[PDB]
């Protein structure tokens, strides 16, 4: 589904 | 004594006391009980249609990458995929962020009260941010309730982290291990209650907690009917921010 920003925030 | 006997004893692990210190420090880094940066939102407007929308929606979105710092450090929570992370965190940050707010609710007017009365809000705030007292209302009861429950912080936080790593929440993965890292948190609380938390406040404390964890995923479910709602219409949808979209939908 693609979450860039959570996936970013995240790393 | 027989080492079984003995072993019924509870006690508090030092591997568990080092969960508590880990989870209290995060929360000590993620929330900000000044509220500085609450200067940095859009103005709330108290009266026009969703006129606080702008404000409680930076509100939210500011929240939420506190909820994800937190998550960030429960122990095991990195162990997971990252789909799983995304997951866990997509469908908990409404209730971690509800969870959180009990910190700045008072009873003495049922609002929540952020140091200032710019920063002071009531259910009237709440509803001129697009929704009806079918959240509200049970959103109040819960703040209440949860209030009542007098929590030790070490539970506050335990239970935040064992909210945000559920097992059951729609798009896991690998149940199997959220499950195994959930676990670990809950029997750290269970100790910790049953070590820590003197009667009566210790009383069916636990089985309390998680019917805490049943009313989230209510106020969640209701939250997301009434945010889909919200959001559908265009003109609101421009008003959230680019991160509430991500986590709650767009
Ligand atoms: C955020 C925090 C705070 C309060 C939370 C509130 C009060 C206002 C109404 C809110 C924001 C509820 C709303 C139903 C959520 C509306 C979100 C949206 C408009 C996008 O559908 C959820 C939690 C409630 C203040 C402080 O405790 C930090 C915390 O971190």
């Amino acid at each position: 589904k693609n979450h860039p920003m959570l996936m970013n925030l995240l790393k | 004594n027989s080492p079984l006997k003995d072993s019924l004893r509870p006690k508090l692990s030092e591997e568990q006391q080092h969960i508590i210190a880990i989870l209290l420090d995060a929360h000590h880094k993620t929330y900000d009980p000044t509220y500085a940066d609450f200067r940095d939102f859009r103005p709330p407007v108290r009266m026009s249609p969703l006129s606080m929308l702008p404000h409680l929606a930076d509100l939210v979105s500011y929240s939420i990458q506190k909820v994800i710092g937190f998550a960030k450090m429960i122990p095991g929570f990195r162990d997971l995929t990252s789909d799983d992370q995304i997951v866990l965190l997509k469908s908990s940050a409404i209730e971690v962020i509800m969870l959180l707010s009990n910190q700045s609710f008072t009873m003495d007017d049922m609002s929540w009260d952020c140091g200032s009365q710019d920063y002071k809000y009531d259910v009237t705030d709440v509803s001129k941010a697009g929704h009806t007292l079918e959240l509200i209302e049970p959103l109040i009861k819960f703040q209440v309730g949860l209030k009542k429950l007098n929590l030790h912080e070490e539970e506050h936080v335990l239970l935040m982290a064992i909210c945000i790593v559920s097992p059951d929440r729609p798009g896991v993965q690998d149940a199997k291990l959220v499950e195994a890292i959930q676990d670990r948190l809950s029997n750290t609380l269970q100790t910790y209650i049953r070590c820590r938390h003197p009667p009566p406040g210790s009383h069916q404390l636990y089985a309390k907690m998680i019917q805490k964890l049943a009313d989230l995923r209510s106020l969640n479910e209701e939250h997301s009917k009434q945010y889909r709602s919200l959001s559908f219409q265009p003109e609101n949808s421009m008003k959230l921010t680019p991160l509430v979209l991500e986590v709650f939908g767009n």
